[PDB]
RNA sequence: GCGGGGUGGAGCAGUCUGGUAGCUCGUCGGGCUCAUAACCCGAAGGUCGUAGGUUCAAAUCCUGCCCCCGCAAC
RNA sequence: UCAUGGAGGUAGAGCACUGUUUGGACUAGGGGCCCUUCUCGGGUUACCGAAUUCAGAUAAACUCCGAAUGCCAUGUACUUA
RNA sequence: CUGGGGCGGUCGCCUCCUAAAGAGUAACGGAGGCGCCCAAAGGUUCCCUCAGAAUGGAUGGAAAUCAUUCGCAGAGUGUAAAGGCACAAGGGAGCUUGACUGCGAGACUGACAAGUCGAGCAGGGACGAAAGUCGGGCUUAGUGAUCCGGUGGUUCCGCAUG
RNA sequence: AGUUCGGAUUGUAGGCUGCAACUCGCCUACAUGAAGCCGGAAUCGCUAGUAAUCGUGGAUCAGCAUGCCACGGUGAAUACG
RNA sequence: CUGGUAGUUAUGGCGAGAAGGUCACACCCGUUCCCAUCCCGAACACGGUAGUUAAGCUUCUCUGCGCCAAUGGUAGUUGGGGGCUUCCCCCUGCGAGAGUAGGUCGCUGCCGGG
């Protein structure tokens, strides 16, 4: 539990001292990640599903949910009810190592990592960015994956705005 | 997030309850509150809304702390004997949208248990 | 005018008593256009008013056409019998109740609309009359 | 957690061996290597690559300015 | 789809009258219905 | 083209509010629960209500929307 | 009519030494069945492999597949075998299921090519154990045509096809981009299509580049 | 309004039975010939009138429109 | 007939849905003059323009509303057959 | 049948409007559907809730999948439409076969034939702890007389008796 | 064996010539390693030191040849008619 | 007073703002057992009270949205009678919808702890 430990010891203090808030209950807390491939593929090759799910398996720790279509769209060549793409919900002890994971070892293996987008927010407090690549983490080889697809990481706050779910995320170290 | 609200969606799932079970005098309902550090139980009957009989873990008798599941156990019996002083033989059970599980299986087993009837 | 998409095709054809529901109080335009009988209205006399309006206003003022011919009419053609089906659409009117307002303009001074809109009225199956905001 | 179904998932020393940054997370992936760091465990060693403790986005990013394009080749080659 | 008799095993005697589509269920059914001469619940199978 | 209609089902209401009607008697027949059934009163599978004891007929208001029909003897 | 269309697998240069096969006497329980003399298979041949009962064709196939040293097929050659008796399915699997999991294509190409052998609908959820004769040849044949294979090989595929898909696999192998080696008693069959021949005769096994 | 049809440049299939582009003539190129034709050798040229649907997939099954040939009406 | 209680969605009215529609704001996008140019992206055009939104009209097969009458019944009322 | 007959169309069942606020109500009056399907698209028990928009986002775009917010339903309801349904009748999962046998006080409708609803009693079961629900599907179409033959079954008859 | 075949094409760096080598020379080094696994219908030279094959030289010319004209080295098959 | 539990057509709601509390309701802590998730101790379920009133929750304030809401008139209308009859007028009775004055942050009842 390095970075819940290091939450509770030095972020949690110190984020409350800069935002000022009337108890520690307001602090904000990560409640979740959740990440996402975003499959279409799928509709054509049964195999991809196959390499995506075990891949994501590998990266997370946990098996895949195959999420499938809400809806039938036919420019996507889509009937409902399809299986497209899986995702995974981290939440506790899992998501801390998701990201020690992450900022220690994968996003600098990024091809030229000069951070990620500040701006990227929901407007609401919570923040998402994408893998493009799987391969970018240890986890899973380069020798195995057929043919790389990216993937949606949302980083979910009970945060009440930008500024404080920015402040949050730089203390854990995401630039 | 807005996180939910566990009584509101407890409340949902005790109308399908309640779409289906009402009290009467002849046959009244029994119904089972939970909480985290107690739980709470009537009997009581709807065509006139007065709660016959009732027990409760806050009391200033009978007190144990058995880690709250025999605690129901003991709430259970304790409606068991207020209710067949008061005349009561027939009930139907309200799970009060809780799971037929646990503390309420234990409350409603000791019930049954003892001398009331389903 | 006509409706571009039409539901029901065939429809009947209906009353004209009572008072305009609405549209009786000229609003946008200065002047305007009442009825004082009930009527059909085609497009086509919209049509004509319209253009007899906006070449004695020459390009000028802003009209409104308050009315739209939402309904239509059949007729069955010449050397047939009754029956054998209702006729087929041919035309497409407005049932126009006393009161209302068909016609609005603003932008032109008294005589200019006076004028203009007594031109129209003739294009016109119904009495009418001229009114003011 | 079910029982089965999740992959092997244990905790695993990361170390960057650009500069031995030695770091404690959960993996499922051994690189065949074992140590008993944090004294009271054993835990297996999956060594990496650069880490975030020598990356230049997180460090020093001078560097690498080293030609300006054929135009101190033209002058070095010429004079 | 097929309308198709249920004859009961013990007896042979057909007590029902059902369908099924003959592709999504090639078989011959089989369900537990009632026989009156028994005045049992009983298997009864497709003839 | 045209020209074809069903037969009339003769809906509507049957009994009367301060009517007594005897058991199984029908109320109102309809399609779906334009009147829900109430106290000693049910609804068939085609959406029928019809009482189930001996009794006196009341319609009455449910929440705004929506109505109900009960027998009480 | 029948005819079997092919996804466009891989192109490799006709003229490419696909098997070079070194002379070696075989054996299977001691017993000799034939004398290999040396030669080269190359890319586009329709090779054809002819003899009695009993003269080793299987056997020598299954050489092929196994990879013996005296048989080095060269890479990237992409073998796809048919046996004379229909090992190559599992009989527990709906065809759809058989040829899905072994099909590197598209689900779209894998349909039509059941199409080409004119399976139905009402086929694809059908037992293995639940099949003709013939259509379970064609499901090995649709299946080793999904795979991606640049060299087929055939042990009697002639076997319970009627004359429509005769015709259709003749056609298949006569106009077949890629390499393939391939066996058949019937006579019209292997002279309708044989472009190089490999005989089996008297324990010597031979090859020709005629028909 | 009623029938046929609309598929490389022309005429015709293929549609009913969804995966399959075909026959004859022609065109382009190279040969033969002093040159053209004929003949011999190769190759190209069609998203099937069109816009949408159904289907894993449409010349093909469904719908609307636009064109041509006939027959009526006028 | 009087009183009382009820079902019911017509006339009318209304726009709270669905369609039809007028004017204004504003626009995805299409056409052009083009600057260019791997026409990539801009200057953009009132030449149109899906939609979105504000106000105002319309409806047998539209309704947030909604009568009179008529209907069902109850009563011991009051007459009458 | 028929605004003469004929051609063309139609002939039986369901749904709306006409149909005038109970019901019913015609026309060669205006619109559409049916002659099925489902072994789960039924029964129960438990669980939850949609469309669409705003952004944030890697392939991925007007629009696939994901996170947050708004959202009484603008979705879905096997299929036409009307009525109705979010305290499900809409969606998942488990267990199953009540898509049972005998019947049925009483009502609806109604020329007759027929069609419709039906609490409840008994038998023996399914689900559920239980209450209790279940005699097909949210409801309303999915169908056809007798006569004659066929199949299975039966403590029925069997032209003097067997 | 698409191979240590083949040697194109391309990148970088060199050398000569010439005032000058982008358009537009030749040659070198390194790397890349293309097409091609003996050629459709057709069609060409050759009867002896010839054909085939290997190098050499000369002219033109600062430089720029797979072309041209001469040189020798090796050295066949066949001609019924 | 507060925790449950009801009925009442939202005047009862939505939204906004404020005060309070491990007495309860909670949030929270953990998954060691039951049992759990197309993955996930989020939910359910279990075991606990270290921190907190931030939010749910209790109380209070409001008329922004919503909801209700008359009086008067107008429409339409039964019956009767007139005409000039796409329609209209008059007498009597009934009588809207819209809109407006105005109301609304709930109102009653039971049980248990304190
Ligand atoms: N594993 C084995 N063990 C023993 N004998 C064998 C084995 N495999 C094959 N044989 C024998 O080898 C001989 C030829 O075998 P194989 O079946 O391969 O012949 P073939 O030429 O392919 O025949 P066919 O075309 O008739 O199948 C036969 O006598 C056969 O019995
Ligand atoms: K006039
Ligand atoms: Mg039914
Ligand atoms: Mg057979
Ligand atoms: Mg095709
Ligand atoms: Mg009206
Ligand atoms: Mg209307
Ligand atoms: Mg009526
Ligand atoms: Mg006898
Ligand atoms: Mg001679």
């Amino acid at each position: 539990n390095r970075l819940k430990d290091q939450y509770l010891k030095e972020i949690v203090p110190a984020l409350m001292s800069k935002f000022n808030y009337d108890s520690v209950m307001e602090v904000p807390k990560i409640d979740k990640i959740v990440i996402n491939t975003g499959v279409g593929d799928a509709t054509a090759n049964a195999k991809v599903l196959d390499s995506a799910v075990e891949e994501l398996a590998l990266i997370t720790g946990q098996k895949p949910v195959i999420t499938k279509a809400k809806n039938s769209i036919a420019g996507f060549r889509l009937r409902e009810g399809m299986p497209i793409g899986a995702k995974v919900t981290l939440r506790g002890e899992r998501m801390y190592d998701f990201l020690d994971k992450l900022v220690t070892v994968s996003l600098p293996r990024v091809r030229d990592f000069r951070g990620v987008s500040k701006k990227a927010f929901d407007g609401r407090g919570n923040y998402t960015l994408g893998v493009r690549e799987q391969l970018i983490f240890p986890e899973i080889d380069y020798d195995q994956v057929s043919k790389v697809r990216g993937m949606d990481v949302v980083i979910v706050t009970t945060a009440k705005s930008d500024e404080e779910s920015h402040e949050l995320l730089t203390q854990l170290g995401m630039p | 997030i807005t996180k939910i609200d566990k009584n509101k969606v407890r409340k949902k799932r005790h109308a399908r309850v309640r779409s289906k079970i009402s009290g009467t005098e002849s046959r009244p309902r029994l119904n089972v509150f939970r909480s985290n550090k107690n739980i709470y139980a009537q009997i009581i009957d709807d065509v006139n809304g007065v709660t016959l009989a009732s027990a409760s873990n806050l009391d200033k008798d009978f007190g144990s702390a058995e880690s709250k599941v025999d605690a129901a156990s003991k709430v259970g019996e304790l409606v068991a004997k207020r209710a067949s002083e008061k005349g009561i033989t027939s009930v139907t059970f309200d799970r009060g949208g809780y799971l037929y599980h646990g503390r309420v299986k234990a409350l409603a087993e000791a019930a049954r248990e003892n001398g009331l009837e389903f | 005018l006509v409706p571009k998409r039409v539901k029901y095709r065939r429809e009947f054809r209906g009353n004209m008593r009572g008072r305009a529901k609405g549209g009786t109080e000229v609003a946008f335009g200065e002047y305007g256009l009442q009825a004082v009988e009930a009527s059909w209205i085609t497009n086509r006399q919209i049509e004509a008013a319209r253009i007899a309006m906006t070449r004695y206003m020459k390009r000028g003022g802003k009209v409104w056409i308050k009315i739209f011919p939402h309904k239509s009419y059949t007729s069955k053609p010449i050397g047939v019998r009754m029956g054998k089906g209702k006729g087929a659409p041919e035309g497409w009117v407005s049932p126009v109740k006393r009161g209302k307002i068909m016609f609005e303009i603003a932008g032109v001074p008294e005589d200019v609309a006076r004028e203009a809109l007594r031109l129209a009225a003739h294009k016109l199956p119904v009495k009418t009359k001229i009114v003011k905001r | 957690m079910k029982t089965g179904i999740h992959p092997e998932y244990r905790p695993v020393v990361f170390v960057d061996t650009s500069t031995d940054f030695k770091f404690l997370s959960g993996s499922t992936k051994s690189s065949s290597e074992t140590i008993k760091w944090e004294d009271g465990n054993e835990y297996p060693l999956l060594r990496v690559e650069i880490s975030s403790d020598s990356h230049p986005f997180y460090t020093g990013k001078q560097k690498h300015a080293t030609a300006d394009g054929r135009v101190d080749r033209f002058n070095k080659k010429y004079g | 789809r097929v309308n198709i008799t249920l004859e009961c095993t013990e007896c042979g005697d057909r007590n029902y009258i059902t369908t099924k589509n003959k592709r999504e269920n090639p078989e011959r059914i089989e369900l537990k219905k009632y026989c009156p001469r028994l005045r049992r619940v009983t298997l009864h199978r497709e003839t | 083209s045209n020209g074809r209609d069903s037969e009339s089902k003769r809906l509507g209401a049957k009994r009367a509010d301060g009517q007594f009607v005897t058991g199984g008697s029908i109320l109102y027949r309809q399609r779906g629960t334009k009147i829900y059934p109430g106290t000693n009163v049910g609804r068939g599978g085609d959406d029928t209500l019809f009482a189930k004891t001996d009794g006196v007929v009341r319609f009455e208001r449910m929440g705004r929307d929506k109505k109900k029909v009960s027998v009480y003897p | 009519p029948i005819k079997i269309i092919t996804p466009d697998n891989r192109v490799i240069k006709k003229g490419n030494t696909i098997l070079s096969a070194k002379e070696t006497a075989y054996e299977i329980a001691g017993r000799k069945l034939f004398e290999t003399k040396a030669f080269s298979i190359k890319a586009g041949d329709k090779v054809a492999l002819i003899g009695e009962n009993a003269s080793g064709k299987t056997t020598f196939l299954k050489e092929i597949i196994q990879e013996n040293p005296n048989l080095l097929c060269n890479p990237q050659a992409k073998i796809a075998y048919f046996d004379q008796e229909l090992n190559g399915l599992n009989q527990t699997k709906s065809l759809l299921e058989n040829i899905s999991e072994i099909s590197v294509q598209t689900k779209q190409v894998n349909r039509e090519v059941l199409g080409s052998m004119h399976f139905k609908e009402s086929d694809l959820h059908k037992e293995v154990r639940m099949l003709s004769g013939g259509e379970r040849v064609k499901l090995l044949l649709s299946m080793l045509l999904l795979s991606d294979a640049n060299f087929l090989i055939l042990d009697q595929p002639t076997n319970y096809l009627d004359i429509y898909a005769m015709e259709a696999l003749e056609t298949l192998i006569k106009q077949f981009a890629g390499t393939v080696l391939f066996v058949s008693h019937d006579r019209t069959f292997v002279n309708h299509v044989a472009e190089q021949l490999l005989v089996i005769e008297n324990n010597e096994m031979n090859f020709h580049r005629m028909t």
